[PDB]
């Protein structure tokens, strides 16, 4: 038998669940995330880094002109000069005066640092889900890891759980982003070879160490000009850093649903969003028999002073006769409630007593113990405390969060204005059918 | 290597909204945003004492 | 093919694209085997049939 | 003079065009796309064998 249900996809929150396989007793199950790895699929672009302008020392000629031979070497773009007559420490160093000629030549290289600081540009793809689930039933218990797709059994021990897909897709990546020092920025990098002076993406290549690299950087060489030999030259800030300067704010810190953002690799974990459908084919030995299971004649629900909150603000106290002592099953099922406890050592007579958790301000929920099922049924007084260290154990839904008597007011004041308005329909056609009988 | 951790920040709790009275001597990032639908996030360098 | 990247070369800078067509022959899901290429949806990375 | 023109996105053939500006003489452009290289990004998802 495989029981089946949606999970709230929130880390921490022991969701409870009760299977009803009636042929034997109902069985507590908690379904808990404890913890989630959205991953996207993703390739690495390219790298990037504060690029280093390597200058070359210059080549020159005393006799004639310097051919500009292009080079692989990322944006190469020497330039060849005349009239150049350079001197060095010592003197002059070539033959004649405007016959030598000078090719000046730079090109750009990952500074020796960006090892470190290289901004991994990636390009992300709808994130796959996963999520760490420890799951209990009855006094069995085990731990998994399912890839949150619909399809895989990420089975563990007999558990064969399968869960997704996701109630609602999220992926907090935007289509476009890159990581720098283990920091994540969502931001629309240029593409490969699409490299721009002076912004992102200026110097790239397939990989840090790797010789394809290309480059954009404005790198300009002006007419040699100081008697010393020299290779005056101009170039855009390093994209790189002008980014690093005006990064904003990165997505560790702007990521929405409390997603906390990790590196190698790229993954949202503990993320809380939407619902994780899950179906569990628990092993039917843990079934207990109806028959040998306790049952309980006769429960009835009396609660006590309740505040709702996300903490379990709400406490309730059960009569029950019960055939046999025992450890019943013990769960909400009503959506708008959840227990703390979810079995309890139950005697032949006596009073049990259950903390409890809910977000409605009425205390209609239906509480079950060994299956039998008793209407609770009273009103919860506003929480005291604005704020707690913990979140909401449950939604909420309007059809709850109305309060009981404020339902009962408002459905009396729409029932006044309806009964009026039927009241002006029935005289008018009885007054017309008074006249008209004898018109 | 080791940064400094300025004095924990004296919350304050009211309706659907809390007050973080923050101490630093240095410029220290604060960083807030909502686990909801939209994170509206924010950041904001503080100094000195503020709330 | 982006319209903007400059394929510049000696003294001819050019810009192409946006091309005609978001065409791809590639599908979603494909595999490699020994140079060959399969358009096929085979199942994610942890899925195992 | 940044020219503009369609090209026909099929390699091999010759695609002949005629810039003319106001001042010169028109002058031939024959634009060719002799090699494309419509290459998707893709990553590794698994082995298989």
């Amino acid at each position: 038998f495989e029981h089946a249900t949606t999970v709230p996809n929130v880390p921490g929150i022991p969701y409870k669940a009760l299977v009803e396989r009636a042929g034997y007793a109902p069985l507590n199950l908690e379904i808990t995330v404890v913890s989630s790895e959205l991953t996207p699929s993703t390739n690495k672009e390219y790298v990037t880094c504060r690029f280093h302008t390597v200058i070359p020392s210059p080549q020159v000629k005393c006799c004639g002109s310097l051919e500009c031979k292009a080079s692989s070497k990322a944006d190469y773009t020497c330039r060849v000069f005349g009239g150049v007559y350079p001197f060095m420490w010592g003197g002059a160093q070539c033959f004649c005066d405007s016959e030598n000629t000078q090719l000046s030549e730079a090109y750009v290289e990952f500074a020796p640092d960006c090892t470190i600081d290289h901004a991994v540009a990636l390009k992300v793809h709808t994130a796959a889900l996963k999520v760490g689930l420890r799951i209990v039933y009855g006094n069995t218990t085990a731990h998994l890891d399912t890839f949150v797709n619909g399809v895989t059994p990420g089975s563990s021990r007999d558990l064969k759980v399968i869960a997704g897909p996701i109630s609602a897709a999220f992926s907090p990546f935007d289509h476009k982003v890159v990581i720098r020092k283990g920091l994540v920025y969502n931001y629309d990098f240029p593409e490969y070879g699409a490299m721009k002076p002076g912004a992102f993406g200026d110097i790239q290549a397939s990989s840090l160490d790797a010789t394809d690299i290309v480059a954009r950087t404005d790198i300009r060489l002006l007419k040699p000009s100081v008697k010393n030999i020299h290779v005056p030259y101009t170039q855009a800030v390093s994209g790189y850093e002008m980014w690093k300067n005006n990064s904003g704010r990165p997505l560790q810190e702007t990521a929405p649903f409390g997603c906390k953002i990790e590196v190698e690799p790229l993954r949202a974990s503990n993320c809380a969003y939407g619902h994780i459908p899950i179906s569990i084919d628990i092993p039917d030995a843990a079934f207990v028999r109806s028959s040998e299971s306790p049952t309980i004649l006769e429960v009835s629900c009396t609660v006590a002073d309740c505040i709702y909150s996300a903490d379990f603000g709400g406490s309730l106290t059960l009569q029950y006769k019960a055939d046999r002592e025992g450890h019943c099953p013990v769960h909400s099922h009503s959506t708008t409630a959840v227990l703390k406890e979810a079995t309890t050592h139950v005697t032949a007579v006596g009073s049990i007593t259950l903390h409890f958790s809910t977000s409605s301000p009425q205390a209609n929920f239906i509480v079950s113990l060994c299956g039998k099922k008793t209407t609770c049924n009273a009103e919860c007084k506003p929480p005291a405390d604005h704020i707690i260290g913990e979140p909401h154990k449950v939604d909420q839904e309007f059809q709850a969060a109305v309060s009981k008597t404020s339902w009962n007011w408002l459905l009396a004041l729409f029932g006044g204005a309806s009964s009026l308005i039927v009241v002006g329909l029935i005289v008018l056609v009885c007054s017309s059918m008074l006249i008209n009988t004898r018109r | 290597c080791p940064v400094p951790l300025a004095h924990t920040p004296t919350v304050t709790k009211w309706f659907k909204g809390i007050t973080l009275h923050l101490t630093a001597t240095r410029p220290t990032l604060l960083t807030t945003r909502k686990l909801g639908l939209r994170a509206d996030a924010t950041a904001e360098w503080i100094t000195g004492t503020t709330s």
